[PDB]
């Protein structure tokens, strides 16, 4: 019982594009390469975030 | 718009300021004060005159006159191919006419906003929201994704946050992403999402005394001053029109051809 | 070598010539304006000159390709040789002196001319590509 | 630009050319300037 | 580092807790926003631009004038949003060049001791309730010029109730120095250079500050900004739209341990 | 070398650079300060002007220099402003409400003028070029001004009838007159109290800099709109005691001096 919790505010996308655009250059190659060969379905994908 | 290759030994051509000047129309914005201190009604034919001797063809330049900063502020109309807006300072009007400039030399490309329906947002540093009217008083609510507002009742728009009281003329500049309900007072005014796309060349604002206050960009961390915000210090408004005659050529110079395609409604004076 | 390589013309077996800094180039400098305005304050394009065996290209963005899809502007340069080369070594640096200074150029049509204050930075994803 | 400066066998080529996973990690982990750079620009063009 | 401070650092050309945001405004700022609960929307504001939730922080000050009192820098970046007056022009400036740099500040006995400001980057600056500075120049043989070591009626003014100013005066001259020690304290202060941390917004007015002594500069860096304003809700809205440009403009390595505005050594 | 705009002169880009001049300039230059009578009202003491040459001397200067001349504001300095030392430096209060003034004070002792005489009795006149002004100065400078077609009938006033002359200035002290190049003109000046010559701006006065105490940039030494330029010579300072000002002016002299080039 309260006034109902407001949830926050995300984030404007442009700074997401900033930080996901700032992160691809922490990638391994090698590495990328071979996650890119494991058939990524969607449990795969949603259960490591 | 195509690629334009040219040649860096091409030869300069003459000059096209006689050519421009009589095939381009000048329009001339001053106070309703210059007009009372001036006090003769034929100073628009000696103003012609003078520039005919300066080379612009009898009746190509056209004067305009408005009451002040903040009555031209509301849907300001720029007819001839070349404008200056001759602006009297007033230390007390430092957003206003910095909003009106903001207006006038730049380019802004906008579409109707029905609040009372509608939820709006800011999607990027170029979105503005433009109200024009005889009295804007916007008050905002922002929003998440609830549809709460945040600081404020979506229901009691006494809670809404206070951006502009009695305007003229507001650009108000809101955080991007974010929806927010919008209150104003529509009988009395007219809000416009708009976009900036680029210098209106075709325009330039001359301010009488004072010193560098314009502001026509919500960035803080950028004042610029371009070649179109000229200022001039005054005691005499015949002072102040003969300078404007005198150095026409130069005054131009600074300008260039709007070169915008429009769709809006305005009239043009044009020859 | 010439009278070698004439006899060889004569019967008509291979030529060739060895040139040291060969003048291949014609003189040209030029340049192209794929964003313009007639104020020429926001432009995007490449200015060249191709003079002897030289090439210095240069690509400026105004706007420092803010508004650009990936914030990268692509420059290309095409100059087509007028007799094939081979056996050719050259150097490759990647800045232009040339059109590193501020200056003042005609437009296309000398109708006016327009100012270019150039601030340098490294060029990306060079790729030179030598085609027959 | 690889066949030429790295003259690579007829297996690496047919597997180069159908994009075989195999070849391109054994020229990547082998440091090879031209693959890397290619990939590196593949990663790069991942923009939102 | 200390240990590899004077050593190169070599580049090739071919290559290629949280972060804390104060800001600091008048109080007639929030007199006038009216709201009890701004400072909640403001910090969800922020966390759109990426700042979490108890990183932005809010600090009121009465106005120009007490703010000076010894200001106190509190975030990793601070954003001072300063109400401009035209009768508070110097003032303002004053705060400004113990803000946006950093200085490097001893005691000083006015009382027992002579001082003189060796060089360009040398002043004198005074905080507390109210300074009132009066300077006698000496000679080669210490006695005053234009006034009397003796008496301090003949002493030189160069502040009357200021709560903050700096003082400077000729190189290389001795002075005797009167100031109302009671009610206000003075230091040796040396600037060392810019304070890349704080950012100075003035709201309102024209290009007025100056952050050097020397009379023949007055830049304006990145860190000084302006912006034209009738609405304290809509100054708030700038600022909180465009901080990304503002921490641009700013770098986050002039955090000192503490918050004074300026180092001290006895 | 003087003002070798007559004559060549070639230098070579390897000649060793002479030691600091600053000493030398110092001992063999004299220097005015121009300061407003409030300057020295709100400095009490007697002796001040004696302390301000002490304190120079500390600098280098020679103990028969520094020279310090009052004028009781920039309306009553405007009229003939005479500058006869080697390096002069004018501390200009600011004030909101005289902003043009300033500035013609400034674009009069910041710039080098070429000033002829002028008769408005006897000759019409009209400025050739963006070079020429009319410099009016006097105890009160008014001027009306009736422009005059290729017919010498005036436009939109008649010359028999100065009231209907379109007036440029009233009850100035001084004035600078910018009016449309090619055109006469009938004017009409206060000849009893006024004196207006026809100048034109050669250049730069680089001996002379003015420094604004207080106040914003707001000075505009070009008759041109789309040029405000501020040259190293116009400083501008903030301030709440004149001592305060006078110690800053004597610490960063040298700058100040650097800043300006001596008498030619
Ligand atoms: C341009 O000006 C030159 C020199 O005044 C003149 O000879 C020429 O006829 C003019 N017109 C063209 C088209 O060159
Ligand atoms: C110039 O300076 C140098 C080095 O300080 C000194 O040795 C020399 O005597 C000075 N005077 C001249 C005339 O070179
Ligand atoms: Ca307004
Ligand atoms: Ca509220
Ligand atoms: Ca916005
Ligand atoms: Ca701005
Ligand atoms: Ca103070
Ligand atoms: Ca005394
Ligand atoms: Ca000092
Ligand atoms: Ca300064
Ligand atoms: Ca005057
Ligand atoms: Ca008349
Ligand atoms: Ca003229
Ligand atoms: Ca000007
Ligand atoms: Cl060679
Ligand atoms: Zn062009």
């Amino acid at each position: 019982n309260s006034v109902t919790v407001r949830q926050d505010l995300e984030r404007q996308l442009g700074e997401l594009r900033e930080e996901f655009n700032a992160l691809s250059q922490e990638i391994a190659m090698s590495q990328l390469i071979d996650l890119a060969l494991l058939p990524l379905d969607m449990f795969s994908m949603f259960s490591g975030i | 718009n195509l690629p334009i290759t040219g040649s860096m030994d091409t030869a300069y051509a003459n000059s096209t300021q006689e050519e421009t000047f009589l095939t381009s129309t000048l329009c001339l914005y001053y106070p309703t004060e210059a007009a009372t201190e001036i006090n003769d009604n034929s100073w628009k034919d000696t103003l012609s005159q003078l520039f005919l001797t300066k080379g612009w063809p009898t009746g190509s330049v056209y004067f305009k006159e408005y009451t002040d900063i903040a009555s031209f502020s509301v849907d300001p109309q720029l007819y001839c191919d070349y404008n200056v807006v001759l602006m009297k300072y007033d230390a007390t009007l430092q957003l206003d006419m910095s909003e009106l400039a903001d207006l006038i030399l730049n380019e802004w490309l906008c579409n109707p906003m029905d609040i009372t329906l509608y939820y709006y947002q800011q999607t990027d540093e170029a979105n503005k929201w433009i109200s024009m009217g005889s009295s804007c008083t916007i008050k905002v609510c922002p929003l998440n994704t609830q549809t709460l507002g945040i600081g404020c009742l979506t229901t009691d728009t006494a809670t809404f946050e206070e951006v502009a009281t009695a305007e003229k003329l507001v650009i108000t500049d809101v955080v991007d992403g974010v929806n927010h309900k919008l209150d104003v007072t529509t009988a009395t005014c007219t809000i416009r999402n708009c976009k900036k796309l680029g210098p209106r060349e075709n325009v330039a604002v001359i301010q009488v005394g004072g010193s560098d206050v314009l502001d026509i960009t919500a960035d803080p961390t950028t004042a610029p001053q371009t070649e179109r915000m000229m200022r001039i210090n005054w005691k005499k408004w015949w002072q102040v029109f003969y300078t404007v005659v005198d150095y026409v050529n130069q005054i131009i110079q600074a300008m260039s051809k709007r070169s915008r395609s429009l769709n809006s409604a305005a009239f043009y004076y044009r020859i | 070598e010439y009278i070698e390589n004439w006899n060889l013309q004569n019967r008509r077996q291979r030529t060739g010539f060895t040139f040291h800094k060969p003048n291949i180039f014609p003189y040209s400098a030029s340049f192209t304006l794929n964003r313009s305005q007639p104020a020429h304050d926001n432009l995007m394009g490449t200015m060249w000159l191709n003079a002897g065996s030289e090439i210095q290209v240069a690509g400026f963005d105004y706007s420092c390709a803010i508004n650009a899809p990936a914030n990268i502007q692509q420059f290309e340069h095409i100059v087509q040789l007028r007799r094939v080369l081979t056996t050719a070594t050259i150097t490759l640096l990647p800045d232009a002196e040339r059109f590193s200074f501020p200056r003042v150029i005609n437009s296309a049509d000398g109708a006016t001319t327009w100012y270019f204050n150039p601030v340098i930075l490294r060029p990306n994803n060079v790729e030179v590509e030598f085609l027959l | 630009n690889l066949n030429d400066n790295y003259g690579i066998s007829r297996q690496q080529a047919f597997n180069l050319l159908r994009s075989d996973p195999r070849v391109l990690r054994e020229f990547i982990n082998q440091d090879n300037p031209i693959i890397r750079n290619r990939i590196e620009q593949l990663i790069m063009q991942c923009r939102l």
